[PDB]
């Protein structure tokens, strides 16, 4: 599974004007990110958001988070 | 689908928004969250329909606007300046928030407003309900409350109000019948009950008929003597 | 111009944009949650105001052709032609008690019934009073007859429907009867689920 310390916190579905929207939780803080935006925390790129797990490149590979 | 866990009720409008592309606007004094697990998918009309019964559950209550998207209240009132009101065609649905009235026609609407104020006291600002000398009978409620309440007054007041019907009689007296009738079925120690669901007589002389008015159940008994 | 007092923040995310006149109908909206409300005027431009009252001194009134739009506060008035204006006023007082120095009811035996609110209760009010009081108001028409007599039936109507041991309710919705001995008719007068009762019984 994957190894980042990180806690979903919130999945929805892709809305009408964007490609994909998805709540991440890290160090007691919310912020909302999308599909292409670098992650503030670690230098990682959100390859894909699906609706069952998330496909993170980290470190040039890809890691499966599951659901709290 | 609505998989939601331990999820802000702030990042709760402020994602789900984003999902509706709705705007809305908080108010304060708003602090909380749910969790939920869901099964099956809920976007197309469904997803508005759920969302606004999650907000009722914790009775945070909003009102839907036409220009502009829908806002979220602390007074849960209909006291908003905003109650779109139903004409007994939309009933809508048991999330929204309505302002429905009607005029009552058979039973006084006074006693009936303790026994409804009470079954209907919703505690987080719910209807109220209200006499008026035209009888109007009126409340705000809930849109489910509309379906109970209005199958309530239609069941009761269907009940077997005034009507009136008569016999003929071939030789027998008749001033001098009904001049007994109300001896020998008149009253008690107490009264069966109060002044309805019991049956008047009176009678003309001149076609030797007598005259009753009453109830589906009450009647037949005055029937039943002649 | 700002008043003091006045201490608060907001926080949104928009999607659409709204400059061309939903940008002053959404400002005043957003105004109107916190209950901080504001006045504007035609030489100079709006104010802000901790009091909230219609007492300000400004109060543009409709006159029943422009309801506004739900973000104004007016100052309505509507001659009430059927009913005691006095009732209505607690029931209206409260399910509309703005708890923001909100409108208020008054009585005159002109039967002015006035109010201020907001813009938006005046649609919701005015539907009500317009439902309420065309709730089928007093109406006469009468009944010939054929052969019977005249002063014996309504002297023998007022004995078989009259009363209860509590009463059915107030005096209205409820009809009365009289007859002249004249032509040999009879009067009554009432409501359209009042009446259809004493035809069934003549």
């Amino acid at each position: 599974v994957s190894s980042l310390k990180l806690r979903l916190a919130g999945l929805l579905a892709s809305s009408n004007p964007a490609r994909s929207i998805a709540i991440i939780e890290k160090g007691n803080q919310q912020v909302s990110l999308s599909t292409g935006d670098p992650l503030p925390g670690y230098d990682a790129r959100i390859a894909a958001i699906l609706p069952d797990r998330i496909i993170v490149n980290y470190q040039g590979r890809k890691e499966a988070i599951l659901l709290f | 689908s609505a998989s939601f866990k331990g999820t802000d009720i702030q990042e709760f409008i402020n994602t789900v928004s984003k999902n509706l592309n709705k705007t809305v606007i908080i108010d304060p004094s708003v602090r909380g969250t749910i969790t939920v697990r869901s099964y099956d998918m809920l976007n197309e009309e469904q997803y508005y329909q759920f969302f606004l019964s999650v907000l009722d559950v914790y009775g945070f209550a909003v009102i839907n606007m036409n220009n502009g998207v829908l806002k979220v209240v602390r007074a849960k009132d209909a006291k908003t300046s905003a109650v779109p009101v139903a004409s007994a065609a939309a009933p809508g649905e048991g999330d929204e928030v309505v302002t429905r009235v009607v005029p009552l026609t058979n039973v006084a609407a006074r006693d009936l407003a303790p026994l409804l104020r009470q079954l209907n006291d919703n505690a987080g600002a719910g209807s109220v309900v209200h006499y008026e000398p035209s009888n109007v009978l009126l409340m705000t409620g809930r849109a489910a409350v509309i379906k109970r309440l209005l199958t309530i007054v239609e069941r009761v007041d269907n009940a077997g109000d005034r009507s009136v019907v008569t016999v003929p009689l071939s030789w027998a007296s008749a001033a001098e019948v009904v001049k007994l009738v109300t001896e020998l079925n008149k009253d008690t120690s107490k009264s069966a009950l109060p002044g309805s669901m019991v049956a008047n007589v009176v009678a003309d002389e001149r076609t030797n008929a007598v005259l009753v008015s009453g109830e589906p159940n009450s009647r037949q008994r005055i029937i039943a003597m002649i």
